[PDB]
């Protein structure tokens, strides 16, 4: 099929993305490493899709502005996490 | 006594000028031109496919002399 | 034919490679010799013929003496880092605009920003693989020159690449034809050395080494085959950034012979200036970067505008 | 896409003389070539932008490269030495093939192409 | 005053600033002028570019000299 | 590219040879405790390297992620000046690097810019 | 909007963020309001006063994110396949999507994140959770055409919704579960028409509203804390707590109205066993309001007795009543409403 | 292309983002389809547009044609695998590299 | 041809960073790929533009994170998985041997590179990214970008707002 051929690939990367950004690491830090994999991945199909159109490649440009503000945020959030912590476990925040 | 610097700057002058006018010599004894052909623009490109095309090289030229000359008309 | 033409393109990079590897060497010698007579010393003046084998009689030393398998380093990341950190210094090299083409790289501009950022890394795994609190130090010392000269540097590039109108190299030959971006660029010429130094961390922005802060910086913890390397990728960096000053502000003939007079000129300035200045304060330099480059560069980027939008309208 | 009811012209229709002239060749007529053969490259290249059938094209086209090798066998008639000496030139003078360096052997075609 | 501190202070951000202040203006009167001048009816167009004699655009072909 | 590629692969295995005839070429001893310890001026090592290294910085760090993202949308400016329309075009930048001043200038005048102190 | 001039701007770009959304023409458009309302929920979510409050900033900010990114991801896909922003006859494709924007809400089967993060929210927090941040996600599943799906998640919302709540003690953790069950009652109103849903919103945030500022008002986080309140008449403690009721949807108060007018229209398309477990589950939701209003009904307690004095603000207080006012007395006003005919 | 319910002034603001109308092969194939969906609506435009978006369709997202062109590669295999081809006669005359 | 291999390297480099653990052996495992899909993705486009910039904006990122990874997780541990090493060169050899004997003419993706284009396409004979950028700073798109920047400069409200840098500095305490 078409979307076997061409479309497959960036599939199975990507649900390997998720896999990632559940699985028990320590650190905080691991969720973070495995979001900005996941965004790779979206921009590659995204490419994909935005190239069947001739010219509309520059909402690339859009897709990677939300993508480093919510890395950023995701950053500050871990600093917030320290200050009030004093470390970024997983096993150290209350279970609820 | 300024002189015992000049020694190092001619070998780093000579040096640093030796690959743009050795291609230019490597190309000229290689392709027979000087300058190879430069990829920047699409026409450049598609033309490049046309000379490669009917010479069977890019670099050597077709005159008129590729022209049939006479038609009988 | 084509077949034919790719195989020029190898030895075009051979030939620039061995050439660039070989007057690093040598631009080592002269660093030494030019920054001996600033000095009112003689410099290295008896091995050999008048000092000339030098830096070959070094290269000998440096690699004939023994490795170094630090105890508590990743032994693995500590033994590649030179590699890479030599390879980014020449890899960058391929950009260098020809007349002779050697590759085309239409955004040739971009491709220089790229390959500079990754130099960071080199200097960064090496510092924190060695596992030595001055290599940390002197790693951590330098991700924050990163920070702070990075995104001054691409604005800096965005206002001579107004001037010519793309991000292709070449096109600087063209409008330097009657005279030199220098003139029209003074306050950038001179804040684009200054940036430039930052990229090849060199006094007065000397933090990576850190030499006389950090005993000697994240190269403290290298000995014999990667040390050299690394020193190596240094002195290549160097040469490079003075020619991309040379392509810029100074004509970029690139095969007229004045240009390599031009590139050994600007190589003897970085030493002229390592002989000037003491080191800047390790904050001091985030601050100017932030408070005073970032500030200046946009602020010609509305004068540069303006100006293109207004030479525009008349042609 | 093409099916057999689509009508394409046969193979001997589509066959023409042909230029099969290098790149620098012909860089070095444009200007002369282009004053001659501008009444026929407008008429086909205005029908093939507000028309895209290349089949429907095809009887202007001929006119259009019947006209460039017309203007050609003039050239090889007259000014041969000179158009290949500037055709050299424009060739081996730089990689991009600009008329900006060849400007002196470009004069002296100029002047046979204007005398004869 | 204000203009002595900052003059004092942070001398090239006036400075830059002043020359920025430059860039609006000459850029006010650039694009006035491009269409004080019709500047988007270029006289050479990228691409092959024919017109019916008829077509509304044949009417406005920029006529120049050179 | 594809030429790139290949250079890029013939230099790495170039520059991948000089240490592999340094590791030959190189003066081989027997390698003591002593000898493969850290360097710290000569006294043994009270603190791993491996520590958490404060931080200062780390506002601007932050901003720094951020400053690059606007690289890319001031990049294709010059590209899409001749095909532009030059009030959209002339409008829009100016309104990109004010905006891009009075954010610096608004958090260099509030002290951010300044390290924890 | 409490405390600086910083928090009137994240509300704001809160406002616009929904609105990008839910007037996109496109999913990608829609996508990108998404992002802009998350940035603008963290920074007023987050206080380092309380250990409490960043653990809530985290589990929001990775549970947003996942699922703005999966729902990018099926976007993607769905317009790979289809290359236009609808999909013709709905499939396993836009079923992705859906998943995603129930996560994005915290609809039943991926509410866990939804009451574990609102142990640490002010109450004016809990109310731009609970309200504001329902607008986008559900509005774009009214363009998903999608049964079952969609009508597993009122299944298992209000059920869940509501057995979980009995065993809670903590109010802001108990409006929680009782959010989830209404937010079950939007989605059953979803598959059938959205004016139903616009208003049944409506009122769910109206009285939703009122709850929040009375507990924010006097500061009250615990059950016991409701009967330690000290009121000077016990009348206007026992009326104050009779908003619960109407939360409840009781006929005689305006609570009910919002419930009635979906069965109306429920019953109209003939989803009579949904109504079944539905307003059967209810009941359950209703229980646990009583278990509050066992603090008012009754009406003399065993109170502490070291305040004699309430300590109130009162231009919160002065729009609560008046909310209050008509919690209590909104029905005669169903003949002024035009919007349900 | 979906529908907002709000249509407040803020869709003007993202409504032109992803579209076909600059310089593309479907432009024209796609403004016949989608103005049949502004006539008849949505919902009832999904019924009566069966030739535009198919057509629409087998223009940009070309599954119709490359799915045209595995059977005949996998065929031209095929045979060859069950011995019908030979090794020297495997491929037709490729085309001109002047051209398409 | 390397598009194969590109394909198998992106696999290979997504297997194995499923099991990392050590932060900087994910950020390594990262970085590489980053490399790969920048690669990629040039491939199926009139131009390497995207790249270019892709490429910049991600190092940005990997930067930051190490500054913090040196901070927050600076004590780890990495651990050889010869399951891992022998998997991930097995199944990569395997895939390797299968692009050279794939039909690829069938596997190369139908996106039009600039060469694909026709001779005729007019557009594609200007600058190599002039169209495409374009309307990114025309009407009416362009408000697009200007919500950005104010979505841009509101964020950059938002991190020292958050972040309360007066407090002090961030250690791992
Ligand atoms: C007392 O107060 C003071 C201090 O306080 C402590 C100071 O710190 C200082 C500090 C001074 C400085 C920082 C000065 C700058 C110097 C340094 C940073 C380092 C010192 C080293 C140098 C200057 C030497 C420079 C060169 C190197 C380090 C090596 C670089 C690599 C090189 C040259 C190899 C290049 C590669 C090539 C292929 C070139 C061509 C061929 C060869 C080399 C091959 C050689 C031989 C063979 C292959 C054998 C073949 C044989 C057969 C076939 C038979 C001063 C001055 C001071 O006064
Ligand atoms: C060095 C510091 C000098 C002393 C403080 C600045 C004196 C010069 C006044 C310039 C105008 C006010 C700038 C300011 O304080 O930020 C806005 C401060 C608050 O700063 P903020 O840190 O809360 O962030 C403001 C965010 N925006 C811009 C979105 C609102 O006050 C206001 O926002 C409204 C009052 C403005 C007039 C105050 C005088
Ligand atoms: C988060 C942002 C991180 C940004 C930095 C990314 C790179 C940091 C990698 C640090 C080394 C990781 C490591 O220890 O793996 C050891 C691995 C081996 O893994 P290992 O598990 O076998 O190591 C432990 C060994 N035992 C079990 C004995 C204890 O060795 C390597 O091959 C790493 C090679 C690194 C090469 C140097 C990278 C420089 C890159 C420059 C820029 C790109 C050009
Ligand atoms: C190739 C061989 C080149 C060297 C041949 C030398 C023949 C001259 C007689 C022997 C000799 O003098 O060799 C040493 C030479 C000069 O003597 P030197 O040690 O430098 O003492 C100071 C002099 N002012 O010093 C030298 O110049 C020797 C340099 C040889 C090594 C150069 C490094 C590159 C490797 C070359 C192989
Ligand atoms: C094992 C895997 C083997 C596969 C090779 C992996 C190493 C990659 C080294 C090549 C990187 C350079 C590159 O490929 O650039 C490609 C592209 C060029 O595009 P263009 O502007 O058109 O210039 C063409 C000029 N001939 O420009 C780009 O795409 C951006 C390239 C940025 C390169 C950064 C330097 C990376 C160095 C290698 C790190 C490892
Ligand atoms: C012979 C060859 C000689 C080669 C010399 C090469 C020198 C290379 C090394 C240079 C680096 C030297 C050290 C350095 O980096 O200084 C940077 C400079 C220092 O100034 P700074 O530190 O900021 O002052 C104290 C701040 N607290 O930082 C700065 O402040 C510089 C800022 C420059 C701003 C220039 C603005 C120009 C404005 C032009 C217009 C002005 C005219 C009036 C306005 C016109 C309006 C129409
Ligand atoms: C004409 C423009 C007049 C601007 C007046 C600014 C005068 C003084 C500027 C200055 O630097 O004084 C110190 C002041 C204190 O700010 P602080 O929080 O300490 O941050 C570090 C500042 N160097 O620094 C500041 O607060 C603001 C510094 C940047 C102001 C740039 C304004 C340029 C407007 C054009
Ligand atoms: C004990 C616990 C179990 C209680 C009973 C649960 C079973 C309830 C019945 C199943 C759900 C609803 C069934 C239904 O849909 O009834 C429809 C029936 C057919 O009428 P019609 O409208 O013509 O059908 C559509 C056109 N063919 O016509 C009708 O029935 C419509 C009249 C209203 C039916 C309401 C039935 C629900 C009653 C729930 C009682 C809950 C237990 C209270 C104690």
């Amino acid at each position: 099929m078409i979307m076997i051929l061409y479309w497959s690939l960036p599939m199975i990367l990507f649900i390997l993305g998720l896999f990632c950004f559940v699985s028990n690491r320590k650190h905080l830090l691991s969720m973070l490493l495995s979001l900005e994999f996941i965004v790779l991945m979206l921009f590659f199909m995204l490419f994909i899709y935005l190239n069947m159109l001739n010219y509309e490649s520059y909402f690339s440009m859009m897709f990677l502005t939300f993508s480093v503000c919510e890395g950023a945020l995701g950053l500050s959030i871990l600093v917030s996490m320290i200050r009030t912590h004093g470390n970024d476990y997983f096993q150290s925040f209350s279970i609820m | 006594m300024w002189f015992e610097i000049l020694p190092g700057a001619v070998i780093i002058t000579t040096l640093l000028s030796v690959p743009i006018y050795a291609m230019y010599g490597l190309d000229k004894l290689m392709i027979g031109n000087a300058f190879r052909r430069n990829m920047d623009e699409r026409f450049s490109r598609v033309m490049y496919q046309r000379d490669f095309r009917l010479t069977d090289n890019p670099y050597k030229m077709n005159g008129l002399d590729a022209i049939p000359d006479e038609k009988t008309n | 034919m084509f077949y034919m033409e790719f195989i020029l393109s190898l030895i075009g990079s051979l030939l620039l490679i061995i050439c660039v590897l070989v007057s690093v060497a040598f631009l080592t010698l002269l660093e030494r010799k030019v920054l001996g007579y600033i000095q009112i010393r003689k410099g290295p003046n008896k091995v050999g013929l008048m000092g000339i084998p030098q830096p070959f009689c070094d290269a000998i030393k440096l690699f004939t003496k023994e490795q170094t398998y630090p105890l508590l380093s990743n032994y693995l990341s500590y033994y590649i880092s030179p590699i890479f950190s030599l390879f980014l210094s020449l890899f960058v090299w391929m950009c260098m605009p020809f007349f002779v083409k050697l590759y085309s790289f239409n955004l040739g501009g971009l491709f220089f920003l790229c390959c500079t950022s990754l130099g960071v890394y080199t200097v960064m795994v090496a510092g924190w693989s060695s596992n030595s609190n001055y290599a940390l130090l002197g790693g951590l010392r330098a991700v924050a020159q990163t920070i702070s000269y990075e995104v001054s540097l691409a604005l800096i590039l965005l206002s001579f690449i107004f001037l010519i109108g793309s991000y292709n190299m070449i096109y600087f030959f063209f409008y330097q034809v009657y005279m030199w971006f220098l003139i029209i660029l003074f306050p950038m010429a001179l804040v684009w050395v200054s940036i430039s130094l930052a990229e090849t961390n060199r006094t007065p922005f000397d933090f990576a080494e850190g030499e006389s802060e950090l005993v000697s910086g994240f190269n403290v913890e290298y000995s014999s085959g990667g040390f050299a390397l690394i020193f190596m990728a240094e002195y290549a960096s160097i040469l490079f950034m003075s020619m991309l000053f040379c392509v810029i502000f100074l004509g970029c003939d690139v095969f007229n012979l004045l240009f390599y007079m031009k590139l050994t000129f600007i190589s003897f300035v970085f030493i002229w200036v390592r002989g000037t200045l003491p080191r800047f304060r390790y904050d001091k330099l985030m601050y100017l970067a932030w408070k005073c480059f970032l500030s200046f560069s946009l602020n010609y980027l509305l004068f540069f505008i303006g100006f293109k939008i207004l030479l525009f309208s008349l042609l | 896409v093409i099916t057999n009811n689509t009508t394409l012209p046969e193979e001997s229709e589509l066959n023409v003389q042909e230029l099969n002239l290098s790149s620098a060749a012909l860089r070095a007529g444009a200007f002369h070539l282009g004053k001659q053969c501008e009444q026929a490259n407008n008429e086909f290249m205005l029908c093939r932008q507000e028309l895209d059938d290349p089949r429907a094209c095809l009887a202007e086209g001929k006119a259009v490269t019947s006209c460039a090798l017309d203007f050609f066998r003039k050239v090889k008639k007259t000014c041969h030495e000179e158009f290949t000496q500037y055709a050299t030139c424009l060739d081996k003078s730089s990689g991009t093939m600009a008329f900006s360096h060849c400007r002196k052997t470009q004069g002296v075609f100029d002047k046979c192409i204007k005398d004869n | 005053s204000l203009l002595k501190r900052a003059w004092n202070e942070i001398p090239d951000i006036v400075g830059g600033s002043a020359l920025a202040l430059a860039g609006i203006v000459m850029a006010t009167i650039g694009v006035a002028n491009y269409y004080a001048k019709d500047g988007d009816n270029r006289r050479y167009k990228l691409g092959y570019v024919v017109y019916r004699h008829d077509d509304p655009r044949a009417l406005k072909v920029r006529n120049d000299e050179d | 590219m594809f030429s790139i590629i290949f250079i890029a692969l013939l230099i790495l295995l170039i520059t991948t040879i000089v240490m592999f005839l340094a590791s030959i070429l190189s003066k081989k001893a027997l390698i003591d405790r002593e000898k493969s310890s850290p360097f710290e001026c000569g006294f043994d090592p009270k603190s791993s390297s491996r520590l958490p290294f404060s931080l200062r910085f780390f506002l601007i760090t932050i901003i720094f992620l951020i400053f690059d993202v606007e690289i890319a949308l001031i990049l294709p400016m010059i590209i899409i000046m001749k095909y532009s329309n030059i009030m959209i075009w002339t409008i829009t930048s100016i309104i990109f690097i004010l905006i891009l001043l009075i954010g610096l200038y608004h958090e260099w005048n509030q002290g951010m810019l300044n390290w924890s102190n | 909007m409490f405390n600086n001039s910083s928090k009137i701007l994240f509300i704001t770009i809160m406002i616009i963020g929904t609105l990008i959304t839910v007037t996109s023409n496109s999913w990608l458009g829609a996508w990108m309001g998404l992002e802009i309302n998350l940035l603008s929920f963290i920074p007023l979510l987050s206080d380092n006063n309380n250990l409490m409050s960043t653990e809530a900033s985290l589990k929001y900010f990775l549970t947003q994110v996942l699922a703005s990114t999966v729902l990018l991801f099926s976007s993607i896909l769905l317009m790979l396949k289809n290359n236009m922003n609808n999909e013709i006859n709905e499939s396993f494709t836009s079923m992705i999507i859906m998943s995603a924007l129930l996560l994005k809400s915290g609809a039943a089967p991926f509410h866990f994140w939804f009451p574990n993060m609102m142990e640490g929210l002010t109450w004016m927090n809990a109310l731009m959770l609970m309200t504001w941040q329902k607008i986008a996600p559900l509005m774009l599943i009214s363009y998903l055409n999608i049964k079952y799906l969609l009508l597993i998640s009122v299944i298992l919302s209000v059920i869940i919704g509501a057995i979980g709540g009995l065993n809670q003690t903590s109010l802001r953790k108990l409006m929680a579960f009782s959010s989830i069950n209404h937010l079950g009652w939007m989605l059953s109103s979803l598959m059938i028409s959205e004016s139903i849903w616009l208003i049944y919103f409506f009122f769910y945030s109206f009285l939703s509203f009122v709850l929040t500022f009375m507990f924010n008002i006097f500061k009250l986080f615990h059950l016991n804390q409701l009967f330690s309140w000290f009121v000077n008449s016990k009348i206007l403690k026992f009326t104050l707590f009779m908003n619960f009721l109407s939360l409840g949807g009781l006929p005689p108060f305006l609570g009910f109205l919002p419930k009635w007018l979906v069965i109306q229209q429920l019953t109209l398309c003939n989803q009579y066993f949904m109504l079944t477990l539905m307003m059967m589950s209810t009941l359950i939701t209703l229980f646990f309001y009583l278990r509050i209003c066992y603090s008012a009904f009754m009406m003399n307690y065993f109170e502490n007795n070291w305040i004699m004095k309430m300590n109130m603000n009162s231009i919160n207080y002065n729009m609560y009543m008046i909310m209050t006012f008509f919690s209590i007395f909104g029905l005669f006003l169903i003949s002024l409403f035009y919007f349900m005919f | 292309s979906l529908t907002p319910f709000l249509r407040l002034p803020l869709t003007d603001l993202t409504g032109c983002l992803i579209n076909h109308q600059t310089y593309d092969k479907c432009g024209k194939f796609e403004m016949k389809m989608m103005e049949c969906f502004e006539a008849y609506g949505l919902e009832r435009g999904k019924r009566e547009c069966a030739d535009l978006i198919s057509d629409f369709q087998e223009c940009v997202g070309m599954q119709k044609q490359l799915m045209r062109f595995h059977a005949m590669r996998n065929e031209r295999y095929k045979q060859w695998l069950k011995g019908e081809r030979k090794g020297q006669e495997f491929f037709a005359d490729p085309p001109r590299v002047d051209a398409y | 041809m390397i598009q194969l291999m590109l394909y198998s390297l992106i696999i290979t480099t997504s297997i194995i960073f499923l099991n990392m653990i050590h932060p900087l052996a994910l950020g390594l495992t990262l970085l590489i790929q980053t490399i790969f899909v920048c690669l990629l993705t040039g491939l199926m486009t009139k131009s390497f533009w995207y790249s270019y910039i892709l490429f910049l904006i991600f190092l940005g990122g990997m930067l930051v994170l190490f500054i913090y990874v040196t901070s927050l997780a600076s004590n780890e541990m990495f651990n050889l998985s010869m399951k891992l090493t022998l998997f991930s060169s097995l199944i990569l050899i395997f895939m390797l041997i299968l692009s050279f004997i794939m039909d690829k003419t069938s596997s190369s993706l139908f996106l039009m590179n600039n060469d694909m284009q026709s001779i005729i396409n007019m557009n594609s004979y200007f600058m190599e990214n002039s169209l495409s950028l374009n309307k990114l700073y025309n009407f009416p798109t362009n408000f697009i970008t200007i919500l950005l920047m104010n979505y841009l400069l509101i964020t950059l409200i938002v991190i020292v707002k958050i972040t309360k840098l007066f407090k002090g500095p961030i250690r791992m305490m």
